[PDB]
RNA sequence: GCUCGUAUCAGUUUUAUGAGGUAAAGCGAAUGAUUAGAGGUUCCGGGGUCGAAAUGACCUUGACCUAUUCUCAAACUUUAAAUAUGUAAGAAGUCCUUGUUACUUAAUUGAACGUGGACAUUUGAAUGAAGAGCUUUUAGUGGGCCAUUUUUGGUAAGCAG
RNA sequence: GAGAACAGAAAUCUCCAGUAGAACAAAAGGGUAAAAGCCCCCUUGAUUUUGAUUUUCAGUGUGAAUACAAACCAUGAAAGU
RNA sequence: GGUUGCGGCCAUAUCUACCAGAAAGCACCGUUUCCCGUCCGAUCAACUGUAGUUAAGCUGGUAAGAGCCUGACCGAGUAGUGUAGUGGGUGACCAUACGCGAAACUCAGGUGCUGCAAUCU
């Protein structure tokens, strides 16, 4: 009695939460994620969710009510290339210009950019958003990492580095940073800024031609199209740097088409249910043709 | 050497059945129920009686084994032991309790009176409802005669009274005799061992034809 | 000598002979209790708005 | 001997449903009280800080106090021939909003509104509630409805 | 249609259990990370037995768990020693199988006097592609039956590399 | 006696809204008991055969399965009453560039407390209210017993609880 | 449940099912599944001052517990705890 | 309308066994210098997005499907129960009066709805 599931069983059975099931939230971290100081009564708790797909890094700030999710500002890594990073869309300079730009877009948002610069000449430092003389405290939110794995040298905290560069108080530590050493616990800046910069890709580069080219054909193809070098991915990041600070005003696409239109090509494509009649007509046919024996 | 009945007679205390706290009760005078031709086919024995009990009380399991061994003796002597089946309906799990200790004359300078009086246990009980079926006899129905005769004595070995009806019902089934010969007539039924199983109209109709061929095989 | 050990009889009825009228409601219930970074926040507020109200009407 | 515990006989009361056990949803911490709120206690099994007493479980109270993670309700408890204040840091898990209070601020507003349509026309709008009144007459035809006489059944085994 | 529902060796576990700790078990790691490349891992109890002369938590087995290229270079280094002569029996139901040797010189290993002759067992896990539906954290799921390996496919697949043979029992 | 003078009330209903796990019910729903009845490789209680040999072969409890309701539970339960029970049904109330603060907010955003404003002959259910809020002080009492009812021990008792 | 070579119903056990039928110092009852269980890393909030509150209650004490304040700390990337 | 991130309610959402999925997205997928953790780059870490999708995941259809959900003036005004009698009955218990009032062989229907941001022959 091996695959044994009764209806006992089925019956008593208690399915978890909806997400649970699917496996894509932490409640255990979303409850002290979203749960407020109740004495701070309606003030909203603002998360920076950074999410890693293949191929795109989606970050979001968002606040929780009562109805669902709230978005704030959303910054994702296919429209890098507007800002001029085509190559590379989800390492961990890619995860850091994303969200540089979803905290440039917030505080203009809020009306915080002018104040609270940011850091705009970054050298992989570990710093604070310091209080300013009588003037609005820096916008906080709180990284949300999700189900993702917390580790040195991630880019959920390459994502958190843009940020809080950025301008938006993102409280964090430095431990979890590229170039940290646990031997010494101190911060390597350099080894930080290549990881900002794309060093570690850069490096990537020069070993690979110099000692396997056909890896180098292999990947890096688009690189090698469009004539990029080690010395210059660095050059494109501090220039997608800078064309995120001076536009992060998210101009969206133009969708090709309308909603209406999409609608209805996939409405058309899409498989339809079957009306109740016949299904009653369906199970008729089965009687009268495999139990009846015609 | 065991108590009279008219002490253990009434539905008095709560149920108390054998459990992790009882854990030490005496075995069922009664350990048989079904008796006669118990793998008989529901269409062979279409009549049933039932001997009910009239009063809300407690059966010991001293009188239904009596009263089984009665029917039952009756029954076949006179009918047969392949004549009728007989079902014990009521099974004894009330366990009544007790205070005997050394008996002895001027027991009270030792007895310490009502002084943690708790009882032990001593029997077993089965605790009927008014309407409550006790035994029910299924047979042909040119045996009853017969088995009214037998289920009245049986009668005698029981406190309270009991009435003896004839159901109309078909056998031990839940369905009339019109109505369970309607679905006979159809392929709605089909013979288990001694009992018999329906088809529902709903569930799989796979299943439906692996089961019950002659209901779709017409 | 045995003798009774507890009984609720004749309580409702004493309790009811002058009993279970509700407690006396105030408007400005204590503070005692409440939060005292808020009891301070209250007395700097409170100290304003006094102020305030004397100024606009001695 | 006897035992009287501060969770004594609640083996029933705290268990936490069929098929509801479990980490809490997110909607009743993201609720918030303010002082004078009417809230519900029932408190959550699954939750053991901050927990009612079995007395307080199904009562229903008032805020008078707001903290990080719990809030303070104000119970009038009987205790012999009065009532006593009784002041209880609860949390949210074991909190709800009662709805009864809800229903009366509904009823304030509509009255409001009636008032208002009182001051534009006139027509007396007549605020108060009223209990059930008597039917008034009315009249029953017999249109495909002509009486069915019933009789008493008269008496059958059935088993 | 069978674009990448092909089979695919998933991991193959080399498993030696001692009797006991101590001398024999170093031997048995030094055995299984020679063979291997890489260091083993100790398996103590899970309870104990006294009829079975074992104590809880007693570091009874030592195990390796090899990956690609090299668990096809032992496997077929086992079977070279199995001769090719397998069963149903030795195939199981979900569609892994395994064999056991003995005398793991046959495998090529030079002999050495303190080493002496140990035993062990070969488990191969067979798989495709997509097994990291089941194996990830977020996102878990199940694989289709569509997708599932089974003693069919699996004893095709073992016959048709190296056009091995099973036995009927 | 005091402060007041018909209300900062009520052993009651109604309306609205909670809480419960008893009665009942249920056991082809979990736990635990519990009676019967088809088919299953005897490596997987104990009993004979083609015969030096076992998967080409049958019956006896059912270990282990098949969803078939025979019967149950104070210390079992999905469900789940009746009675009893918490709260509310307003003037200390309901809605507005505001005013205070060292708390809170990214932020005159919030939180609390308010000034200034709109609410009348129905001020927001029923019934009653031979006055309502108590202040001080002190007596006796602190063996109880008996009903219909729910109920524990006991065979029961004009018994014990 | 299908499994390895000694090796067996109860070592070593790879997969498949698995609503918790396990475990959580102890009695019982509640509670708990990306945990409150099992491993691993860090640790001393088992710290200081004094208040308020719940239970038993006379609303006395004792015991236990609850939510804060002002500190000082631990942990974590952090929210938090 | 499809899809993704974050969700709310937490089975109408779960569970079995089939079938379908254009585009986009998601995923499996390719690799191991650097940040990073194990016996194992299979989880986890990083890099590239170039070599195939129903193969899976995912989504949606199918099932007199198991469960679950909502109703019923066929069952049941039954079981239980508050209140009443100098009601019946030896009693056990029961009937009546003024009220309240409960699962399933049952039957019908249903098999996720939705909030914010983003994209799609």
């Amino acid at each position: 009695q091996k695959d044994a599931k009764s209806s006992a069983y089925s019956s008593r059975f208690q399915t978890p939460f909806r997400r649970r099931r699917e496996g894509k939230t932490d409640y255990y971290q979303r409850k002290r994620l979203v749960t407020q100081h109740k004495a701070k009564y309606n003030t909203p708790k603002y998360r920076l969710v950074v999410r890693f797909t293949n191929k795109d890094i989606i970050c979001q700030i968002i606040s929780s009510t009562i109805t669902g999710d709230v978005v704030l500002a959303a910054a994702y890594s296919h429209e890098l290339p507007r800002y001029g990073i085509t190559h590379g869309l989800t390492n961990w300079a890619a995860a850091y210009a994303t969200g540089l730009l979803i905290a440039r877009r917030t505080l203009q948002k809020l009306g915080l950019d002018e104040t609270y610069k940011g850091v705009e000449e970054v050298e992989g430092e570990y710093e604070l958003t310091e209080a300013v003389e009588d003037g609005p405290r820096p916008f906080k939110v709180f990284l949300d990492i999700g189900l993702q794995r917390t580790t040195t040298g991630a880019r959920v905290f390459g994502a958190l580095k843009g940020a809080s560069d950025g301008g938006l108080y993102v409280p964090h530590s430095e431990n979890r940073f590229p170039g940290w050493d646990f031997e010494t616990e101190e911060i390597d800046p350099e080894l930080l800024r290549s990881y900002i910069f794309g060093g570690h890709v850069s490096q990537y580069m020069e070993e690979l031609a110099d000692d396997d080219e056909e890896r180098f054909s292999e990947l890096f193809k688009g690189y090698l199209a469009d004539d990029i070098d080690a010395d210059s991915l660095e050059d494109i990041y501090t220039s997608a740097h800078e064309a995120i600070r001076a536009d992060p005003a998210f101009k969206p696409t133009e969708k090709k088409f309308t909603k209406e239109q999409y609608a209805a090509e996939s409405k058309k494509y899409r498989q339809t249910k079957l009306s109740k009649e016949e299904r009653a007509a369906r199970v008729a046919a089965k009687i009268a043709a495999l139990a009846g024996q015609q | 050497a065991r108590r009279p009945a008219r002490c253990y007679r009434y539905q008095k205390n709560k149920p108390y059945p054998k459990s992790r706290y009882n854990r030490a009760v005496p075995d069922s005078k009664i350990r048989i129920y079904d008796l006669g031709k118990k793998k008989a086919t529901v269409d062979e024995f279409p009549l049933c009686v039932h001997l009910v009990s009239n009063e809300l009380e407690q059966l010991s399991s001293e009188a239904l084994e009596a009263a089984r061994i009665c029917a039952n003796k009756y029954m076949t002597t006179v009918s047969g032991r392949d004549a009728f089946h007989l079902r014990v309906r009521v099974h004894p799990f009330h366990v009544l309790r007790i205070n005997k200790m050394l008996s002895c004359a001027g027991a009270d300078r030792l007895q310490q009176g009502m002084r943690g009086a708790w009882g032990k246990p001593h029997g077993l009980a089965a605790r009927v409802d008014i309407g409550q079926i006790i035994f029910s006899v299924r047979t042909k129905d040119s045996n009853k005669d017969v088995v009214v005769e037998g289920l009245r004595r049986a009668r005698y070995k029981f406190p309270g009274q009991q009435k003896i009806i004839l159901s109309k019902k078909w056998g031990f089934t839940n369905l009339d005799r019109p109505e369970y010969l309607k679905k006979r007539e159809a392929g709605e039924v089909k013979d288990d061992g001694a009992f018999v199983k329906f088809l529902s109209k709903k569930g799989s109709l796979e299943n439906n034809i692996r089961e019950f061929p002659e209901y779709f095989a017409a | 000598a045995k003798s009774k050990n507890h009984t609720a009889h004749n309580q409702t009825r004493k309790a009811h002979r002058n009993g279970i009228k509700k407690p006396k409601t105030y408007k400005y219930p204590s503070l005692k209790g409440v939060d005292p970074k808020f009891r301070r926040n209250h007395k700097h507020a409170l100290h304003g708005t006094a102020k305030a109200l004397a100024a606009a009407k001695k | 001997g006897k035992s009287h515990g501060y969770r004594s006989r609640t083996r029933y009361m705290f268990q936490r449903d069929f098929r509801k056990h479990g980490a809490v949803h997110l909607s009743t911490y993201l609720k918030v009280y303010k002082v004078g709120d009417i809230v519900d206690i029932k408190a959550n099994g699954s939750i053991q800080k901050g927990m009612p007493h079995k007395f307080y479980q199904g009562k229903t109270g008032v805020v008078y106090n707001v903290t990080k993670s719990s809030v303070g309700v104000i119970i009038n408890k009987m205790v012999g021939n009065r009532y006593l204040e009784k002041r209880l840091n609860l949390r949210v898990e074991h909190i709800k909003h009662s709805k009864c209070r809800q229903e009366f601020l509904e009823r304030v507003k509509a009255n409001a509104a009636k008032r208002a349509e009182a001051k534009a026309q006139g027509v007396a709008v007549q605020l108060k509630r009223q209990p059930a009144q008597p039917r008034e007459s009315r009249i029953v035809s017999t249109e495909g409805n002509v009486p069915q006489t019933l009789a008493p059944v008269p008496y059958e085994t059935f088993i | 249609q069978n674009p990448m529902r092909d089979l695919k060796i998933e991991k193959l576990v080399l498993n030696i259990s001692v009797g006991e700790s101590g001398d024999r078990l170093t031997r048995a790691s030094k055995v299984l990370e020679q063979l291997s490349g890489q260091t083993p891992v100790q398996s103590k109890a899970r309870y104990t037995v006294r009829t079975f002369g074992i104590r809880r938590n007693e570091k009874i087995a030592v195990h390796v768990t090899v990956r690609g290229p090299k668990a096809e270079e032992i496997l077929e280094r086992g079977l070279k020693v199995k001769e090719y002569q397998l069963r149903d029996r030795n195939f199981s139901a979900t569609g892994n199988f395994g064999f056991g040797i003995d005398e793991h010189i046959d495998l090529g290993i030079k002999y050495d006097p303190s080493i002496g002759i140990f035993g062990m067992d070969f488990y191969v896990v067979m798989n495709r592609p997509g097994a990291r539906v089941t194996r990830r954290k977020r996102c878990k799921g199940t694989v289709g039956n569509s997708h599932k390996t089974t003693k069919e496919d699996t004893v095709s697949w073992f016959k048709q590399k190296y056009d091995a043979d099973v036995l009927d029992k």
